[PDB]
């Protein structure tokens, strides 16, 4: 099978299947070129944020094809697609940040998405002075501005 | 470190996208001013909120909102737009300035002056829901303010008549009227419970042959043979024929829809149904033959069709993209022999199943049902005599892997403890769940997922016993829905004080409630000895909500259909001012006005309303 290499902004190697790697829209692109076979560079990717995101590359054209197989009731990878999304999912903000970059760069939108919907349910359930306190944000609204915003804001239902 | 605000716009727009829930928008509109900029333009849906007179002072912040919801303005139902009033027209100016990007708009259409005035402000407008709970004004002809509609909304691609009354004539006249709107939809629900009677089979016909590009077909229609003009046989194969490109096709008869289980029930009607609809097998198979985009089948029929297994078998083939299916009154639907699958066994791309009074389904019809559908991941069985926890829980054990909704109504062998076995396989998967509370059926444990619970109870029973039912430990159970039916005009008056709405103190994540009791029947305030009228009722029903740290509640009064009200009453009212939680308050039905003052003195209740969505709405206001 065809085989590609991609190397971090540290100058480490990642050895990978050419499939997986297609899942990057970037990476696809910089295929046309010569850089498929003397090496993809990734200035913007680190080791590890390349490593996060070539294992759920891997693990995602992994069950994508397992269920292009498969013949009755088991496709329960679905859940555990998800549910290993889940687990996944579960690590620190930096980290979290820097692989919504490295998706945004690469053109993952699955794993984008995936990452912009887990901080978007990190902001649900939370007042302001929380979001605030919880990504390090700097109020810069007078009491008149947020009682204007109050009043617009009570012309929607909840 | 990078923090959130230093990501690019791009990043930041996508992420705010994913904040649905309006309450965490509005949050999120407050943290600063890049914020509230980018949840104003990310915002895509706007629930009005507010009174009529207040209108000119709208806001103009809401920009990028495409879909639009007018319909809950208060007060609820007023017209919000009256040809009489001199300054009628500067309103619908104003919303055109407030909400520029509307594709979508749901309003309530009391007046045909508000139609005619507010939907012709956007003409790039592709969905509209209308909704009237009140009478029909009394026009010349039939479909007049339809027409209207039409005529200056050209370019509509949904149509959405499912909670607006009007005649079954209006709506083939109004597409009849116009070859081109009609030939534009897409879309058409007129699924409407409140039809005196469905749609004809000419109506059926009619608008079918005036519509051929639908994708989604939602219609009541009347199939029962005992009327002039039933939709039958000839009413399918049109539908079939003039709208090849289906997708979804809801059919139900006008009792199917209603919400009390006397109207639709076999059992509870007094003779009524129990004769075949004029609807074949063969003639299934022809229609099902001529629908290969279909999705979404829905037949919910109050009169019986039989052997329809053969029908069903065809399904499989001849539409390869149905993964929902909803019967009501089919039977032969799994008639195993020996060991082969038949009939919606068949169906193996199933996702959805609701099965509703079907004499043949036994055990082994079941099982065979849980053997075929191994995709199904919603299940929803209805007055199934012959059925038994032996073969509900080996259908559950078959389907352990993807089953996590189930609903079991009006099934005489499974009563609540029954069902609550049954679901043992799927214990710790099951996320929404349906029992009926049927405490006298002659017969680790922790509810991992389960987040959504229904429950049925005849009027006069205790909710007490549910826990030792089997539903004992629900971490994660938010929301519980409780419906009452019955006459209590016949019950005696309880020997216990209160239904037991305490015992849902069980569950400590529980913060929304459902508790309609709309379908009670009794006396408004001359019950005679030895009864009890509504007002003690409500009391009986109401008693012990205030320990409750419910954050949302909808309630539905009691009716007394001799006098023709849902009203709130004192003791009622009473009850719910202890709510201190409450953030949002819908009663459905009609209350005094000191009864909506008093909800006021709540600290933390925002949203609060008084809805009468019941046909036909009170005129009093």
């Amino acid at each position: 099978a065809k085989k590609i290499v991609l190397k971090s902004s540290d100058g480490e190697s990642f050895e990978v299947e050419e499939a997986v790697a297609l899942e990057s829209q970037t990476i696809a692109h910089m295929v046309e070129d010569d850089c498929v076979d003397n090496g993809v560079p990734l200035p913007n990717v680190t080791s590890k944020i390349l490593a996060k995101v070539i294992e759920y590359c891997k693990r995602h054209v992994e069950a994508a094809a397992s269920k292009a197989e498969a013949v009755e009731g088991a496709a329960t990878s679905d859940d555990d697609l998800k549910a290993w999304d889940a687990d996944f999912m579960k690590i620190d903000q930096a980290t979290l940040f820097e692989l919504i970059l490295a998706a945004n760069y690469l053109n993952i939108k699955n794993l984008l998405d995936l990452t912009c919907q887990t901080v978007a349910d990190m902001i649900k359930g939370k007042t302001p002075e929380e979001i605030r306190t919880t990504f390090n944000i700097k109020n810069d609204f007078t009491p008149e501005e947020e009682e204007e915003v109050r009043r617009e804001n009570q012309w929607a239902f909840e | 470190t990078t923090a959130l605000n230093d990501l690019p716009d791009v990043i930041l727009s996508n992420i705010m996208a994913g904040v649905s829930d309006v309450r965490s928008r509005n949050s999120a509109s407050l943290v600063c001013h890049k914020w509230y900029l980018l949840e104003r333009a990310t915002r895509s849906a706007l629930t009005l909120r507010g009174n009529i007179r207040d209108l000119f002072m709208l806001p103009t912040c809401f920009q990028s909102t495409s879909h639009l919801d007018l319909s809950l303005i208060s007060p609820w139902g007023h017209p919000l737009t009256s040809a009489a009033d001199p300054d009628s027209a500067l309103i619908g100016h104003l919303l055109r300035h407030a909400f520029p990007s509307v594709t979508s708009l749901a309003i309530y259409a009391r007046d045909p002056s508000t139609i005619h005035i507010v939907v012709p402000q956007w003409p790039d407008l592709e969905r509209l829901k209308l909704v009237r709970w009140h009478q029909r004004p009394q026009t010349d002809a039939a479909g007049d303010e339809l027409k209207l509609l039409i005529s200056e909304c050209g370019t509509l691609k949904s149509l959405d008549l499912s909670s607006f009354y009007c005649w079954t004539d209006d709506v083939p006249a109004a597409l009849g009227s116009c070859p081109t709107f009609a030939a534009n939809l897409k879309s058409l629900n007129l699924l409407n419970s409140s039809f005196s009677e469905g749609f004809k089979s000419d109506e059926i016909k009619a608008i079918t042959k005036a519509c051929p590009n639908l994708r989604e077909f939602r219609a009541s229609c009347m199939f029962d043979p005992r009327y002039i003009g039933h939709a039958g046989d000839e009413a399918l194969v049109s539908i079939s024929v003039n709208c090849p490109k289906l997708e979804i096709l809801h059919l139900a008869d006008t009792n199917a829809l209603s919400s009390a289980r006397s109207d639709f029930d076999p059992d509870e009607r007094e003779g009524l149904g129990q004769e075949e609809a004029k609807i074949n097998a063969a003639t299934l198979i022809e229609v099902f033959s001529g629908l290969p985009l279909l999705e979404e089948l829905a037949l919910d029929l109050c009169n019986n069709v039989r052997d329809s297994g053969p029908a069903l078998e065809v399904l499989n083939s001849k539409c390869p993209k149905l993964k929902s299916v909803k019967l009501g009154q089919f039977h032969g639907i799994s008639l195993p022999v020996e060991s082969k699958l038949d009939g919606i066994a068949l169906c193996q791309g199933l996702e959805s199943l609701s099965i509703r009074n079907v004499d043949d389904l036994t055990d082994m019809g079941l099982i065979a049902i849980g053997r075929g559908c191994y995709r199904l991941a919603k299940f929803e069985v209805y007055g199934c005599k012959k059925i038994t926890v032996r073969g509900m829980r080996t259908m559950a054990s078959l389907l352990r892997k993807t089953l996590v909704d189930v609903k079991i109504a009006a099934c005489k062998k499974l009563g609540a403890v029954q069902s609550l076995k049954a679901l043992e396989p799927i214990q710790d998967r099951v996320e929404r769940l349906h029992i009926d509370c049927d405490w006298d059926c002659p017969d680790d444990k922790t509810w991992a997922r389960l987040r959504y619970v229904s429950l049925w109870i005849f009027v006069g029973q205790l909710l007490t016993p549910l826990v030792a039912a089997g539903l004992n430990d629900c971490p994660e159970l938010e929301e519980i829905s409780i419906k009452v039916e019955g006459d209590c005009r016949v019950l005696s008056r309880p020997t216990v004080r209160e239904f037991g709405l305490t015992t849902l103190l069980n569950y400590p994540k529980l913060s929304r409630m459902h508790l309609d009791c709309g379908d009670i029947n009794g006396y408004a305030h001359t019950a005679p000895s030895g009864q009890m009228d509504l007002s003690l009722w409500e009391r009986f029903y109401l008693i012990g909500v205030g320990h409750l740290g419910l954050t949302e509640l909808n309630y539905w009064p009691p009716q007394d259909r001799d006098v023709n009200q849902r009203s709130l009453s004192l003791p009622a009212a009473g009850l719910l001012q202890e709510c201190n939680r409450l953030r949002k308050l819908f009663i459905h039905g009609t209350a005094h006005e000191h009864f909506m003052m008093f909800f006021l003195r709540i600290e933390g209740l925002r949203d609060v309303q008084l809805r009468a969505d019941y046909y036909p709405a009170p005129e009093n206001d």
